[PDB]
């Protein structure tokens, strides 16, 4: 029925009519195919797949059915199956734009960005007005720092979003990507609101009543029940940030429930949150959103915490159901939900100043310092102290770190203190330098093991990922990364997609002011590297001024930031987890806070750390800060010493203090509701 | 098969 | 050192010298890269990866290091990493042939055969004399039934192999693929011998002594210790064939040891072999070949059984070590090892007649009927009996099967017997037909559940894979597959790569003789379908004479063979597992045994079954057999009835009898050795 | 990272 096709929005209604169309005429390919497409929207993947196959049985060359089948296969995680279907659709009709675009997205998912780019271009050739394809292409070009026609692209993106938002359609720019593009705050917020709307619509079709919520603390013996919901209890940045928090919650006043949206990945991160939460519930076992929300309700949750927003593995359908009376966005998602069902965003003054409450659909709930936290002190305590070898004295050329470093140092005939232990060039120092020059894995000095920082996965693969603290003394050096012994190292360790033409221009300016210096970047992904290098050269900078390294295992990545002098933050979207990483190594970060939450996190970190001289108000300042730290060597020593001492003395990496403040804010939110008020700003 | 996998004999 | 590079074959020697080259000159990219390449040949993947990264650190645009790194990444199963490296190599040098060929093989592995084809062509454009690339291209073209320039290709393949075998190099045609190409038996055997040689060379470098082997049965209380070694104790054809065999071994005379080369995949196949073997050992935990062979030795194995040959997951290094005195190829590998370390091939008279002992490097050890076995009786007992609906009487249009079929039939007012129960067209019969026409999942008749054969994974996903017997009555019909109600169905359910131009020509001839008929093929893979259809049309056959279906889940695949009249076997390489599948459904198979073991298995199955009238001596016979079974309807009924009754009464699917014969042959082999003779032919 | 995987934050 051309009817059922039209019931756009009334899903179960469309379903019931396609069924009837097949009651009149069983042999109806198009009705099978459409029935499959709507069963797929309802998440009935096996049933969908069955009707697509029926559709193809009737019409063996039905391109559109194969291309839609491939989507279903991709949801079922049969990726090769998906490929087979898309390819088949393109064989049947080589001018089918959607099939080419579906294929491209398979390539993007496997990180084959050049093959994705080429297929999105074919789709665009065939159908020049194709928003989803243009916007996805734009994300691929972003990922690899392909800035061909950059300014047109940005305007072209803004326009598509304008067109779409007017027409009430869900926009082709993903809310998580929306921070990279010069959209208005109203646009960003509205993109987010749309995605939040689709969550209501998927759950409205189960016609559940509202849940009724607890109003006292009595059923819970006076404890606030907090539920943390996340697809990232496992080897993920989220756990690298907050894995200690559940177990530090005061059990006299709080009862902690962790709701995992992902199965157990076997890592110590998942182990720790499982062991330390009062309750751990694996919602990855309970795929129906109604049941899962029911569980949440019957646990008696007072505050449910959304750690995903619009990131991989989200199930915001559960928050749409309102299983709890207070619902707050917490740390995994650097932006607004736009969704009426989220009451608060846990943030801070520096990140989200009360001026810009309008960027956000939620009420602002402030932590007193930064809302950012890091598990560095617990994951990487071997980085609390370091020693150097002297080959007059550099803090960042040849570094040793280790739980047992002090006793190693004490076994040495001569060591001086400047506090920083220095090892002079004796046999020991040459044995070390030799191990590194040879690429050898480790040596023994005085019974201690001395490890090559490059070989951590061979010595202890759990120490490499940060799931265990290393039990050897590790040596880290500038020559392991081809970095110069005799010049300033500026670093940035973020994915390349965070860089834009203005940012690379600022860096270029800084490197021209500081002739004796290099910028240290990562292959994140390696296919972005010749673009950056090409753009740098057209800005008039020689080949050797930008040094690339590969992405490293978690512990090596954090340990190696000790080799840099200064980190240059990306103003487009800052280091978040990666800002904590660089600061834990004692390396100052220069930043320029923007308008969005994502552009402002590093300034919040640095404010919490007590380094306000590192925050720029504009581009000229950012350059001047950075040139100053690469030329005024005594002021570099001061600022470095300030970072090294405040990573410990400040609140920044203090998970216990963080948890206690968080608790104080949960209670403020609770009391303001217990007394029948509705969500308002907490300060 | 579409929907999962059909293991088969194939070269090392 | 240009030296170390030259130590071709003396692996640890090359290693030790590259190390020394780095002792003289630490900063030597090429030496890092070569050192990595040899560490990789020794299986030291993490160490290899470290030195590749060192090589790239010194020379950021070292294309060759990136391309070799990608291979290492691919061995570590970091597939995206591998892609990144190959792509990077091609960005740096777009004329690097090997990098393009490495990329193509990544595409082939993911089944993206058109993208693999295109990249192997680029490699061939850049380097026209590139054997590995040409031969791999040839396999891709095979897989999709791309027969462009077919005859030249075959001669081009033979020549490459001739060139290579002379020059002592390991050939670019994989021994498992060698059966598809018109090579001589001496060529095939020699290809296999080469791969067997590389296994000795990898284990020779551990300079182990010979093992010394038991000579009596005394340490084992009079029991022969048999070790079955396989990467396929899991959801694999091998387990679908032999999973019952270990537990049926006579524990008074045999002690069974299963050596898994793969981790536990969670399936009931793995569960059963684990539970029923006297001992189960997970060699996937013990990656070093020396240790694993040691374990085998200290278990006291008298006969070690190689179930892999040259198939995925093989570790023939263990057989090269000779941990046991008798070593036999058994069922997973349809050809010779060519390897001096394998004593026997378990085969039979029909498959491997004593005339052709020369095809084989091993001695022939004969099972008395076929060496082929199938677990069908145990996996699919619901297929032992069936009923039909009559909409005068067909056995293969509308079929019901079920453990509880008999009691369902007994609840019906009218049923006639012809033995075959027939259901007449009443309400019941229309309720069934209606369920199917609507694509509905199931209905209840008289309290029994009646399931749509298309919806098995929705009802019971373990029944679909064959890990459980279905607990409902399943309905299977020709209209579920678009097959004609009023004409002969010829089927072949093998992967398309088994078909060649001569085979499709024979089928075409048969379909022209039998106007009222269709050939039923599978999308295996779907990208082969328009080729077959194109070639059929150039042979003068309309669009509708060849019907494609998708690959089905294991149980549906075996159940649906009941809908065919006749199966047309592929003479190039026959149905093996798939021949057992089709016979279990009661469907006659027409075959033409060739020269190779792989071309002869179906004739052995059919001889064991007692259907000699189905075996053709040449092409004319094969056509005539097949036309005869599609036109002489009374003789089709006879031959079908003969297949249906002999799948039970003959040895073919009789796992207990098979195991007892196997035991009788193990003892013949043992006694002939106990008495210090060396391997010779057993009959 | 080359050799395994570096999980990151990314869109749903
Ligand atoms: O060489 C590296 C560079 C980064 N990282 C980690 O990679 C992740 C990058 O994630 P994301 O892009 O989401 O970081 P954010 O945006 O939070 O800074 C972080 O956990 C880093 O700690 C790593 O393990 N090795
Ligand atoms: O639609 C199908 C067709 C085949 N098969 C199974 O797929 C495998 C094909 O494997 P292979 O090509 O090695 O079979 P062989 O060469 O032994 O006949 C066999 O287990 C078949 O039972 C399946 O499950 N569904
Ligand atoms: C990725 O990882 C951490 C923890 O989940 C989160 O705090 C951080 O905000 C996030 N970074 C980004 O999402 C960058 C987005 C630009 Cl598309
Ligand atoms: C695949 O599966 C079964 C069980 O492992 C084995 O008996 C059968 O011989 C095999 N079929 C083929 O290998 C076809 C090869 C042509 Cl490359």
């Amino acid at each position: 029925l051309a009817n059922i096709k039209r019931e756009q929005g009334n899903i179960e209604e469309a379903v019931r009519l396609y069924r009837k169309a097949l009651e009149v005429f069983p042999e109806f390919a198009a009705a099978h195919s459409n029935l499959a497409s709507v069963l797929q929207q309802q998440g009935k993947l096996q049933e969908a797949l069955m009707h697509y196959k029926e559709a193809i049985r009737i019409s063996p060359t039905f391109a559109d059915a194969y291309s839609n089948m491939g989507n279903t296969l991709k949801e079922m995680q049969d990726v090769q199956g998906a490929l087979q279907c898309y390819t088949r659709a393109i064989q049947i009709n080589p001018a089918f734009a959607d099939a080419h675009s579906n294929l491209a997205s398979i390539h993007k998912d496997s990180g084959n960005i050049p093959e994705a780019i080429a297929s999105y271009r074919t789709a665009l050739k065939l159908k020049p007005d194709f928003p989803d394809a243009y916007c996805n292409l734009a994300h691929c070009l972003q990922i690899v720092c392909d800035w061909t026609d950059y300014d047109e692209r940005m305007k072209k993106l803004v326009s598509i979003v304008a067109d779409q938002l007017e027409k009430n359609r869900l926009p082709s720019v993903h809310p998580h990507h929306s921070m990279l593009y010069p959209l208005s705050h109203g646009f960003r917020k509205a993109i987010a609101e749309r995605h939040g709307n689709l969550c209501l619509d998927k759950i409205n079709v189960l016609h559940k009543p509202p849940y009724e919520h607890p109003k006292d603390l009595k059923l819970s013996d006076g404890r606030l029940r907090v539920g943390y919901v996340s697809s990232d209890f496992g080897n993920h940045p989220t756990s690298h940030l907050m894995q200690s928090i559940p177990g530090m919650h005061n059990p006299d006043k709080f009862e902690v429930f962790c709701y995992a949206l992902s199965p157990d990945d076997g890592t110590n991160f998942r182990v720790k949150v499982m062991a330390e939460a009062n309750h751990f519930i694996d919602l990855s076992q309970i795929p129906c959103n109604g049941k899962a929300a029911d569980r949440i309700h019957q646990d008696g949750i007072h505050i449910l915490v959304n750690m995903n927003g619009y990131t991989k593995g989200a199930r915001n359908e559960l928050f749409a159901l309102r299983p709890a009376p207070i619902q707050a966005m917490w740390l995994g998602y650097p932006g607004t939900s736009g969704a009426l069902f989220m009451d608060y965003i846990i943030t801070d003054q520096e990140t989200s100043p009360a001026e810009v409450a309008e960027q956000y659909s939620e009420k602002l709930a402030y932590m007193p310092h930064t809302f950012f936290i890091g598990d560095h002190a617990n994951m990487f305590p071997h980085l609390k102290k370091k020693a150097v070898i002297d080959f007059h004295i550099y803090d960042n050329r040849i570094v040793l770190n280790g739980i047992d470093l002090k006793a190693f140092l004490d076994s040495l005939p001569d060591v001086k203190i400047v506090n920083m232990p220095v090892i002079p060039m004796n046999t020991i120092a040459e044995a070390v330098i030799e191990m590194i020059n040879r690429g050898q894995i480790q040596i023994t000095i005085n019974g201690f093991s001395i490890s090559n920082g490059l070989a951590t996965t061979q010595i202890n693969n759990k120490a490499a990922t940060g799931e265990e603290v290393p039990r050897t003394i590790i040596v880290t050096t500038r020559s392991q990364y081809g970095l110069p012994e005799d010049a300033i190292v500026y670093c940035n360790f973020n994915q390349l997609y965070k860089i834009d033409p203005s940012t690379l221009q600022m860096w270029a300016n800084i490197l021209k002011r500081v002739p004796n210096s290099v910028l240290w970047l990562l292959r994140f992904p390696a296919v972005g590297e010749p673009n950056i290098q090409q753009y740098a050269q057209n800005m008039g900078l020689p080949q050797n001024r930008i040094i690339f390294s590969p992405v490293a295992p978690k512990e090596e990545h954090v340990r190696r930031g000790q080799l840099a002098d200064v980190c240059l933050d990306t103003p487009l979207c800052n280091g978040h987890t990666t800002g904590m990483d660089v600061l834990w190594a004692g390396t100052p970060m220069v930043t320029m806070p923007g308008e969005t939450l994502a552009s402002r996190v590093a300034a919040s970190q640095l404010t919490c750390l007590g380094c306000l001289e590192l925050i720029a108000k504009n581009r000229q300042e950012y350059e001047d800060i950075a040139v100053k730290l690469g030329t005024d060597l005594e002021y570099l020593k001061k600022v470095r010493g300030k970072v090294w001492k405040q990573r410990i003395s400040s609140p920044l990496f203090n998970t216990k203090q963080y948890t206690m403040e968080l608790e104080r804010l949960y209670l403020q939110m609770w009391e303001h509701y217990a007394a029948g008020n509705k969500p308002d700003h907490m300060i | 098969y579409p929907g999962g996998s059909t293991p088969v004999s194939s070269a090392n």
